[PDB]
């Protein structure tokens, strides 16, 4: 609803016998990636991944590269501690993932902050919506919770999320506005493919849209066909835009009873589509 | 810009 | 499992038109842990010039990557994506269907 987000996504993966853990970061504004960092690169540095961030000066790239390097070291300590918390051997590979950032409304004010973690793909600990307290998933994460309560760690996260996060996201929006503040509506169509004498597939397509959030549904006689609709995951085209389709198997002769409904932020009004022979 | 000064788990 | 097997889609950037340059995409998603190997194939042979996106993940912590290459589709050339991951006994091959 005119809103925007910034998110950073960190992955640290240990690899016993194959070096120290790898740390990768990516940063997004909404559905647009704009930076990366990879500790396995030949000379690890924050790098631009969108044209609108290229303008930032050498101080930007230098500062941020030192932040990632320090974070990577911190994640290495975290991974060691986590192996102990779960009584795990030194032989296995493990993964520590972090996601954090801020959502703002059309006026630029903070709507929500996030700062959370997963270990081996399972939720571990999360900063609560209040930005003051933590939810721990198990007794290991209660250890991290007690440490971070003692350290008043949430106060620091809060200060970032209400301050720098919002301020930098506002800047990025202004610098990248022609892309970041533009919704590209889906180009839509319906195809028809006989399966047999008795049945046909209707597939409703949405192409070329941004951002990625969309709803595609089929109705039969105005009734949603949730249980009978094949939906693919929304997927990137490679040109900043996204694609999706939804299909239904229908009795031959009944195609006109089916309507495809499309909702997207770039559409003034939801679309209704039918197969047009 | 990413966040700085986070402590270990 | 503590492991999740990849979802695989194979598709073109633009609607396929024989003889017109395009991009062939293999989108792998939903997987954990992050190590994965992906080849794009033309008539069963590995395509050498293939790029991929930077590793990212979804709200449920599962990873996703886009692998892609420029290609010019024709009537008779077959394309496919071949994926290996720890959750797979053997590599999985998904053929490109221009209508999917």
């Amino acid at each position: 609803m005119g809103s925007h987000s910034m998110r950073y996504f960190y992955t640290s993966v240990s690899r016993p016998g194959r070096g120290e853990p790898r740390f990768i970061s990516v940063g997004y504004v909404d559905d647009t990636q704009f930076v990366r960092f990879d500790s396995d690169a030949a000379s690890p540095r924050e790098e631009p991944r969108a044209p609108w961030i290229e303008q930032e000066g050498p101080e930007y790239w230098d500062r941020n590269t030192q932040i990632y390097k320090a974070q990577a070291q911190t994640d290495r300590e975290s991974l060691r501690n986590l192996r102990g918390y779960y009584n795990q051997s030194e032989a296995g590979s493990h993964t520590l993932q972090s996601m954090y950032g801020c959502d703002v409304g059309p006026d630029g004010r903070l709507l929500r902050g996030h700062d959370q973690y997963a270990y081996d793909g399972k939720d571990y600990i999360a900063l609560n919506e209040d930005l003051r307290s933590w939810t721990a998933a198990d007794t290991a994460a209660q250890i991290t919770q007690r440490k971070w309560e003692a350290a008043r760690e949430a106060e620091q996260r809060r200060a970032y999320l209400e301050g720098e996060c919002v301020e930098w996201l506002r800047r990025y929006l202004e610098n990248g506005k022609d892309k970041l503040e533009r919704a590209d509506p889906p180009k839509t169509h319906v195809t028809h493919h006989p399966i047999s004498d008795h049945e046909a597939t209707l597939r409703c397509w949405a192409l070329g849209f941004y951002p990625a959030e969309i709803t595609l549904t089929w109705q039969r006689d105005g009734e949603d066909q949730t249980q009978d609709t094949e939906l693919v995951e929304t997927r990137p085209a490679g040109d900043r835009t996204f694609q999706k389709w939804a299909a239904v198997v229908v009795p031959s002769g009944e195609e006109q009873r089916y309507t495809c409904h499309v909702q997207h932020e770039g559409l003034p009004k939801p679309l209704t589509l039918r197969w047009e022979p | 810009t990413p966040q700085d000064l986070n402590t270990m788990l | 499992m503590i492991q999740r097997t990849p979802k695989i889609q194979v598709y073109s950037r633009h609607p396929a038109e024989n003889g017109k340059s395009n991009f062939l995409n293999c989108y792998v998603s939903g997987f954990h842990p992050s190590d994965i190997e992906v080849d794009l194939l033309k008539n069963g042979e590995r395509i050498e010039k293939v790029e991929h996106s930077d590793l990212s993940f979804s709200k449920d912590w599962s990873f996703y990557l886009l692998y892609y290459t420029e290609f010019t589709p024709t009537e008779k050339d077959e394309y496919a994506c071949r994926v290996n991951h720890v959750t797979l006994s053997q590599p999985k091959i998904v053929k490109w269907d221009r209508d999917m």
